[PDB]
């Protein structure tokens, strides 16, 4: 593997700062141009700045927008890259990308970390199990679901049960409504279970909670 | 700085075809043009660098070419795993600027949605509100229109609707529709319908539960 894993994301309030770090493995980190890009929601990808390789010293380039406010550093012992972001504004919310080789042939992007720069506070989800009305509907394959209402900031993961006989799990992206997030997931299962054996959704919202809810009835 | 423009943000091709997606630069770029693939999740792979060069790993079904201001990526024979949004970025002048992107949807045979509709949980209801949820599953095409009727009247305030991106394994979409109300507005009505209108049918396809029923 040639890993590059990004890590300082989360919620910051406006005017605040955050240290983003990028971990790498399986190549000579000193050899490569190391770059930070971001994608705001909606918008196109936006390059923020790179740092050169030992050849070139480890000299840095930055875009007009972030120069003086963001700063890229490098540690070549641990083989961590950093992006110190200051005086963060709401427009700085985005998925941020760590990248090896900007200029072509050895390209490798990590998967992003999400920052929300906002003045709202963390809200854990209320999780509801969704089961159909008794009497009134089934056939062959049962669809169960889970509504995870009212959490903030993003990303929630809903786990179910993994045993591919059906289990057509769906994830419906979160939508903001009245300043909180809401998402759902479904699982559809063969009717030979549910009733019969348990299905649970677990909702992990890393600004601290796990809830696990059972589809009873 | 140079504005990269991708005319066309959505495209649909059946797989068997030859896709071409354009990128125009606002300044002459002297061939420092790179093409990327962004999957629905995170990931972002560089497919071609310097107008034409394939990065190792990339299938020979992808070709890049073009000059001055105007460039093209061609996918000679579209494969199911090619659904993604394709991006170009100029690397000729700082700062580096990326095109908007073109999403590539796989054209598929139409599939009719399978509707599912759920009553509020005892848990939400005992906690003051009620949300009636309607999963409308696995259909094609993307375009579909759900309307919630309570006791026979369409409801406007309180509907959330989100779709999944195209399915990786079978190329359909699913959508969730949620109507939220008070425990009290809810205790006052009986029929709750979710009426979906889609390419595959002439008449709305409806699911309902009467709350009196159960």
């Amino acid at each position: 593997e040639v890993k590059l894993v990004e890590s300082g994301g989360g919620l910051v309030q406006p005017g605040g700062s955050l240290r983003l770090s990028c971990a790498t493995s399986g190549f000579t980190f000193t050899d490569y141009y190391m770059s930070w890009v971001r994608q705001p929601p909606g918008k196109a990808l936006e390059w923020l700045g790179f740092i050169r390789n030992k050849a070139d010293g480890y000299t840095t380039e930055y875009s007009a927008s972030v120069k003086g406010r963001f700063t890229i550093s490098r540690d070549n012992s641990q083989s961590i890259l950093y992006l110190q972001m200051n005086t963060l504004r709401a427009e700085d919310s985005a998925t941020y990308y760590c990248t090896r080789d900007p200029y072509g042939p050895a390209a490798y992007w990590g998967q992003g970390t999400l920052v929300t720069v906002s003045a709202a506070k963390t809200t854990p989800p209320s999780v509801y199990p969704l089961a159909p009305g008794c009497g009134d509907t089934t056939g062959s394959s049962v669809t169960l679901g889970c509504l995870v209402k009212g959490y903030f900031p993003e990303s929630v993961t809903v786990t179910w049960n993994s045993g591919s006989l059906s289990s057509s799990v769906h994830t419906f992206p979160a939508l903001l409504q009245s300043g909180l997030y809401t998402m759902s997931s479904s699982v559809t299962v063969p009717s030979s279970t549910w009733p019969s054996q348990t299905v649970t959704c677990s909702v992990a919202h890393p600004a601290s909670s796990t809830t696990v809810d059972k589809k009873l009835e | 700085d140079i504005q990269m423009t991708q005319t066309t943000s959505s495209l649909s091709a059946s797989l068997g075809d030859r896709v071409t997606i354009s990128c125009r630069a606002s300044q002459d770029i002297y061939n420092y043009l790179n093409w990327y693939q962004q999957k629905p999740d995170g990931t972002v792979k560089l497919l071609i660098y310097y107008t034409s060069r394939l990065h190792s790993g990339v299938p020979s079904r992808f070709s890049g070419s073009g000059s001055g201001t105007d460039y093209s990526l061609t996918i000679s024979n579209l494969n199911q795993e090619d659904m993604a949004t394709y991006i170009c970025q100029q690397g000729n002048t700082l700062p580096f600027t990326f095109g908007s992107g073109t999403k590539l949807e796989i054209k598929r045979a139409d599939a009719a949605p399978t509707v599912s509709i759920f009553p509020p949980s005892s848990e939400q209801l005992t906690s003051g509100g009620a949300s009636v949820v309607c999963f409308l599953n696995n259909f094609y095409p993307k375009d579909i229109n759900v309307k919630w009727k309570i006791d026979g009247s369409e409801r406007q305030n309180g509907v959330l609707n989100s779709w999944t991106d195209q399915d990786s394994k079978d190329s359909t979409y699913s959508m969730s529709s949620t109507l939220t109300l008070t425990k009290d507005e809810y205790e006052r009505h009986n029929s709750y319908t979710c009426e979906a209108t889609h390419k595959t049918s002439t008449s709305p396809i409806v699911k309902s539960f009467n709350r009196n029923e159960c």
